[PDB]
Parts: structure tokens; C-alpha cells; sequence
């Protein structure tokens, strides 16, 4: 969302490139809803029964009917998620939340007010924000933070998996399973508490080290899918990879899209290479269609920007570990 | 305790939900709008 100032106002909130939802159950007797596993942000949101406004999209998604849960508490304060046009409102509501077997006691936003577009063409129904208080509008206790004091994890930290192939993927919640990966963990420390964010100290295409010298920031969104980073850089990353802008994508031709570089993060003093095999999707071999790579533009202003964020794609190759409890992100080759 | 897990379902991303339904992208109203993602 747009509103500079704040850390809890500056929030990747992608979606339009998500393959992947998770379920939960909100009230007594619970309620389900399709929810996107957000790393970017830090609120539980989903549509509420109370929305009415005919051009808002609540209509094509699972409303959440306080009336219909005894274990309902209500709260009242107002949230709000401002874009160019318009905006993603709603007040704060607390009851029973069931995520993977484990129940707790949640402030989430019920929802009155969403945009026209694009959250008709969406097919999950809300958001469930796994980033740090720091992030959380109205400085609402997180999902992750609430598990923590139930006391039912063996450690303090979460981890995304991405499937072979496509029930699709899934979040270990306490660990790290170790048939997700192989070899070693490569710890990097956060940049700041409050955000998943760490220091990258450059981006390398072929050879061959070109831009993100002298240091720049990383986000690892798990709600986002491609690779985002600021105009300037992706038109000098895209100019070097020989791909032309097709509007809100980047493309090849489908026949040179193998030959294609390799695309080369910097974390933590480890080299994170990312062959044309997982940048580029394959669907053709012809020289006349074109194929999508994305990496895509992206500007993110202060406090959170000029930032790169690392989507699913990212983590599809390398499994992330999410260690809440002491601050850092780790990486490992997924298999 | 055991190990917690969240299945992660497959569903159609917005972009491409778009694309099968023929929906021009230029045609989405101007830079300043702006699609909802940031
Ligand atoms: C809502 O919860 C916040 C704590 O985050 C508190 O400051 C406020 O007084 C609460 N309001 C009601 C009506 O319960």
C-alpha cells in the first residue's frame, strides 16, 4: 500500500502473481477461508459479512459472519490500506483462529471495503500477515507472535516450502523439515527488527557481477512470486538478459529462452544463482511466441524502499526458513 | 510439537486468471490507478 511515513504503511501487497493459498477457520463453529501466506505484511484480513457497497468484491468471496460465532469479540477500531485508488478498509474484530491444528485468541480485520479490481479476478478471500508487529496496521499482535504463546512449537520459527510440481507447497510451522532440503542452512541476519528484510551486496548476470555494488536491501515476500527491484536496476538487468518490456511484463523469445544467463543474489557472503530454467516460464519453444521471465519493475519508497523482494520463485529453488526468534532469514537448496 | 503444517493449495494467480479470460492489459486504466499491489 501507499502512505510513505510509516513502516506499518509502506507494504507489499502483490497478489497478482500468487499460485498458492492456505486455510483457515475463524469463530465457533469455525469459518473457512482461502487466506494468501504473506511474509510482507503482518494483518489477518478477510471479507466480512457486514461489507455492502456493490462495487466492492466481497460478493465474489466467503464473508465472515460475526453473528454466527459464539466465541466472537468485537473491537471496533478502524484499519485502512491506501492505494492511488482506493483503498482496503475494515475494523478489528477478535475470535477463535485454527492455522494447521493450532488455535488461538485473533485480532484480524473484517473487511468492508475492497477494491473493484483486482480482487474480483482473485480467488482466495483474504490475507494472513506472517511479518512482525512493525508491519501490522494498528500494531495488532501477528499471527506468528500469538502461535509463539501457546507454547506449541518446538522452535520459534516458520518455513516455506514450494512443491515439485502441482497438493502445491506448504509452511512447517516450528522447524524445518529436512526432506525439504539439502546440504546446510546459510543463516543471514535481518537488517532491522520488525521486517523481513536482509542486506544483499550484489546482483550478478553471466560472468559477471553488474548492479546492487556498494550494497542494497532484499525483502523476501512469500505473497509475491516474481522478482521485484527498482525501474533503474531491472531496465539494466533486463537490457543485459537482451528482453524488451511487453507493459507490466518482461519477455524472450521462447527459443532463446534456455540460452539465457544466469541471474546471481549475494546473501550473507554466499552465492544464490538462479538458472533460465527457474526465471523463465516454458510453456513454447517457438521463435514466434514469447515467453514471460519476471523479474519485474517494482519501486518501493522509505522506510521500506528502494528495496528487492524475493517472491516464490526465489524460495521454490532455495527453502526459507523464517527464525522469528533469532531475527534472521535462512537459506537452502530445496529438493 | 510433532511438526505443524500448512498445505499449500494450487490455485489461478490474478494475472493469469486475466489472460484465459481475454482481458487486455493496456485496457486496465492509466499508471496512476494502479492495480492493487503496493
Ligand atoms: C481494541 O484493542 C486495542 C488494543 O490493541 C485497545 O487499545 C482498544 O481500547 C480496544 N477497543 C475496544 C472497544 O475493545
Amino acid at each position: 500500500l501507499t502512505l510513505g511515513n510509516t513502516t506499518s504503511s509502506v507494504i507489499l501487497t502483490n497478489y497478482m502473481d500468487t499460485q498458492y493459498y492456505g486455510e483457515i477457520g475463524i469463530g465457533t463453529p469455525p469459518q473457512t477461508f482461502k487466506v494468501v501466506f504473506d511474509t510482507g505484511s503482518s494483518n489477518v484480513w478477510v471479507p466480512s459479512s457486514k461489507c455492502s457497497r456493490l462495487y466492492t468484491a466481497c460478493v465474489y468471496h466467503k464473508l465472515f459472519d460475526a453473528s454466527d460465532s459464539s466465541s466472537y469479540k468485537h473491537n471496533g477500531t478502524e484499519l485502512t490500506l491506501r492505494y492511488s485508488t482506493g483503498t482496503v478498509s475494515g475494523f478489528l474484530s477478535q475470535d477463535i483462529i485454527t492455522v494447521g491444528g493450532i488455535t488461538v485468541t485473533q485480532m484480524f480485520g473484517e473487511v468492508t471495503e475492497m477494491p473493484a479490481l483486482p480482487f474480483m479476478l482473485a480467488e482466495f478471500d483474504g490475507v494472513v500477515g506472517m511479518g512482525f508487529i512493525e508491519q501490522a496496521i494498528g500494531r495488532v499482535t501477528p499471527i506468528f507472535d500469538n502461535i509463539i504463546s501457546q507454547g506449541v512449537l518446538k522452535e520459534d520459527v516458520f518455513s516455506f516450502y514450494y512443491n515439485r510440481d502441482s497438493l502445491g507447497g506448504q509452511i512447517v510451522l516450528g522447524g524445518s523439515d529436512p526432506q525439504h532440503y539439502e546440504g546446510n542452512f546459510h543463516y543471514i541476519n535481518l537488517i532491522k527488527t520488525g521486517v523481513w528484510q536482509i542486506q544483499m551486496k550484489g546482483v550478478s548476470v553471466g560472468s559477471s557481477t553488474l548492479l546492487c555494488e556498494d550494497g542494497c536491501l532484499a525483502l523476501v515476500d512469500t505473497g509475491a512470486s516474481y522478482i521485484s527491484g527498482s525501474t533503474s536496476s531491472i531496465e539494466k538487468l533486463m537490457e543485459a538478459l537482451g528482453a524488451k518490456k511487453r507493459l507490466f511484463d518482461y519477455v524472450v523469445k521462447c527459443n532463446e529462452g534456455p540460452t539465457l544467463p544466469d541471474i546471481s543474489f549475494h546473501l550473507g557472503g554466499k552465492e544464490y544463482t538462479l538458472t533460465s530454467a527457474d526465471y523463465v516460464f516454458q510453456e513454447s519453444y517457438s521463435s514466434k511466441k514469447l515467453c514471460t521471465l519476471a523479474i519485474h519493475a517494482m519501486d518501493i519508497p522509505p522506510p521500506t524502499g528502494p528495496t528487492w523482494a524475493l517472491g516464490a520463485t526465489f524460495i521454490r529453488k532455495f527453502y526459507t526458513e523464517f527464525d522469528r526468534r533469532n531475527n534472521r532469514i535462512g537459506f537452502a537448496l530445496a529438493r | 510439537t510433532t511438526f505443524k503444517r500448512i498445505f499449500l493449495k494450487r490455485m489461478p494467480s490474478i494475472r493469469e486468471s486475466l489472460k484465459e479470460r481475454g482481458v487486455d492489459m493496456a485496457r486496465l486504466g492509466p499508471e496512476w490507478s494502479q492495480p492493487m499491489k503496493r
